């Protein structure tokens, strides 16, 4: 009789109808990365627009539902989700211009052609040799060209193409009654209809900046450590008072610090811990890595999954006779079928990601009784952040004594844990102001703050402010530096990587308290504890059906992001970085430039 | 105003919760008629004398 009884009948029609069409096109899409064929690539044209036709025909009926008289919380979120129309709010010729520009952004990233005019006999790409050359470039001019030519010829033709991209995406938000395209990523995070737990639209500028000051000494002891250990490699290049060039960070951008480590190691006499040479003498295969990982979930209290996982899914690559994309993306096919396609060897980081990839699937079982648009994480970034917290407990030396990958007699002194806490802070802790830097570039260009000549003027001025990096080559207004990144042109959310640290180390404090661990947080293990397993089990069965600001108080008892459990993880490393950094110069200088001669 | 009957989607590759399971139950009741269908519980060997 009411609007609430009319809203449940439309969405329960929408529930089982979307279970059929999502599983039908993802069965060929699981065969897409399995087999590269001529037959299945025209099935991507056949079944790929079946998702595109279904979402706009259900947005043809449902935009006339008001959100004002809806009493229940669940329906509102589900309906906002149904209503936001995306790219269909334009006219005819403006939408088809937007459809053909995204096909040109994806093909220019991988197939992009740049090599050397001094000797153009043989050229390189972004996936092959490139990796090998970068890996080893103790030189100076050999690594200087590989960063500059990757920026210059790729972003030459994309920079007039991004002049049309900034004006067209401002028409996305104003038809959706928002302000800019930079706040389209944070439109998922809003919670309305609750008393006192409500989330405003100016809070994410406020909450991140208050946590930025407390992590400002956290990066600064890591900033002086990279300058101190590179003094023997480069005498004349890195200044002690000045800043760092960008291309010495061991990556095409500097998002990953995991390569430069082959230099920044504290102790070369004490070796790094590796399970790779240990598992090859005991005759293990790729199946037994997930047999030992399956017994990790039954000791924490999580139930056993379905019996059809092992027989219909593949792991080892079946020869060179067919082409497979082995890239580790987690697959949710819908209707109880959860598969995986990985690239497997016997290595120490394949065992590290095995509790990450099974962390996705064991979360994916529990929300299967929920309706389909509420099948997600707690926010949009919980789906890839769920696996690394139990992957950190599997990388502990205490857990490996029980499952027997290490020796039964192992001596761990105070200099053994310096190598473990530095390597885990490379791709997690040390990228947090680098995640913050281009996102504040992302929100302020869409509000109309800067003109055309101030576009790259704001770029290197902020880079010597937040992370303290001055670029060695001065740039023109014909070059675009962010354009070479994977998360820019392919339209992905880069906002998940800032909260990757702040969700997991906050949740590590609540789970190790209920498991009763006495010591530092890097020696904690969640196994053989049934007390913290039922605390985890109330979190895994929700999704975004429960709002994310009400799901934090069920676990940690706090309504916000706190810095203090990450500093407790940093606390044995905080004493060791204080003793080393006394001879060096703290902070960095603004006026130092490499190209001033 | 919506059509009440909703379709099934059948595929062997789902797994344990989404497979179909055919369920028939037996209903027993008492009425004025005497009891009709009774039970075999195996029989012993016939002996003499």
């Amino acid at each position: 009789s009411t609007i609430e009884e009319q809203a449940k009948t439309f969405l329960d029609k929408f529930n089982h109808e979307a279970e059929d069409l999502f599983y039908q096109s993802s069965l060929a899409s699981w065969n897409y990365n399995t087999n590269i064929t001529e037959e299945n690539v025209q099935n991507m044209n056949n079944a790929g627009d079946k998702w595109s036709a279904f979402l706009k025909e259900q947005s043809t009926l449902a935009q006339m539902y008001p959100l004002q008289e809806i009493q229940n919380l669940t329906v509102k979120l589900q309906l906002q989700a149904l209503q936001q129309n995306g790219s269909s709010v334009l006219s005819e010729d403006k939408s088809k211009r937007l459809n053909t520009i995204l096909n040109t952004m994806s093909t220019i990233y991988s197939t992009g052609k740049v090599c050397n005019p001094d000797n153009p006999q043989e050229c390189l790409l972004l996936e092959p040799g490139l990796n090998e050359i970068m890996a080893n470039s103790l030189d100076y001019n050999e690594r200087l060209w590989a960063w500059e030519s990757w920026r210059s010829e790729v972003g030459k033709q994309l920079r007039p193409l991004y002049e049309e991209y900034v004006v067209l995406k401002n028409e996305m938000a104003r038809a959706n009654h928002y302000e800019d395209y930079g706040d389209y990523w944070r439109g998922d995070y809003e919670v309305n209809g609750v008393d006192g737990y409500d989330y405003s639209r100016g809070q994410l500028i406020e909450d991140v900046e208050h946590t930025f000051e407390e992590i400002k000494p956290l990066y600064e002891h890591l900033h002086a450590y990279v300058r101190a250990k590179l003094m023997n490699a480069y005498p004349s290049y890195i200044s002690p008072i000045g800043c760092l060039p960008a291309h010495l960070l061991g990556d095409m951008w500097g998002r990953f610090w995991t390569n430069l480590y082959s230099l920044t190691v504290p102790f070369g006499q004490k070796p790094n811990i590796d399970v790779t040479d240990a598992m090859v003498d005991q005759a293990w295969d790729a199946q037994r890595i997930f047999k030992e990982a399956e017994k990790f979930f039954v000791s924490v209290g999580l139930p056993n999954m379905t019996q059809g996982f092992w027989e219909n899914s593949m792991l080892t690559d079946p020869g060179n006779v067919q082409k497979a994309v082995c890239h580790p993306t987690a697959w949710d096919l819908g209707k109880g079928d959860f598969r995986i396609l990985m690239c497997t060897k016997v290595t120490m980081d394949d065992f590290l990601t095995a509790h990450h990839e099974m962390g996705h699937i064991q979360y994916d079982m529990a929300y299967a009784a929920q309706p389909f648009l509420l099948r997600n994480g707690a926010n949009e970034g919980f789906h890839e952040a769920v696996g690394e917290i139990m992957s950190l407990s599997a990388a502990t030396p205490k857990h490996l004594k029980s499952i027997g990958l290490l020796s039964p007699d192992f001596q761990e002194d105070n200099e053994t844990e310096i190598n473990f806490l530095l390597k885990q802070a490379l791709t997690i802790v040390g990228t947090l102001p680098f995640t913050y830097m281009l996102e504040k570039w992302r929100w302020m260009v869409f509000k109309g703050e800067i003109p055309k000549d101030q576009w790259m003027k704001k770029w290197w001025e902020m880079k010597r402010e937040i992370v303290g990096v001055v670029e060695p080559v001065p740039h023109d207004e014909t070059y675009c530096d962010p354009a070479s990144l994977f998360h820019v042109s392919n339209d992905y959310s880069f906002i998940r990587y800032y909260t990757r640290t702040l969700y997991q180390f906050q949740f590590q404090e609540a789970l190790c308290q209920a498991a009763k661990h006495e010591g530092p947080l890097h020696k904690c293990d969640i196994s053989n504890s049934t007390e913290a397993g039922q605390k985890l089990f109330n979190m895994l069965r929700l999704g975004k059906s429960e709002p994310w600001t009400l799901a934090l108080e069920n676990v940690v008892g706090a309504k916000n992001m706190n810095v203090r459990p990450l500093l407790n993880y940093f606390e044995p490393l905080f004493t060791w970085l204080k003793d080393q950094n006394k001879n060096s110069f703290v902070g960095w200088s603004t006026d130092w430039s490499p190209y001033a001669d | 105003c919506y059509f009440p009957l909703r379709s099934y989607s059948f595929r062997p590759t789902y797994g344990v919760g989404h497979q179909p399971y055919r369920v028939v139950v037996l209903s027993f009741e008492l009425l004025h008629a005497p009891a009709t269908v009774c039970g075999p519980k195996k029989s012993t060997n016939l002996v003499k004398n």
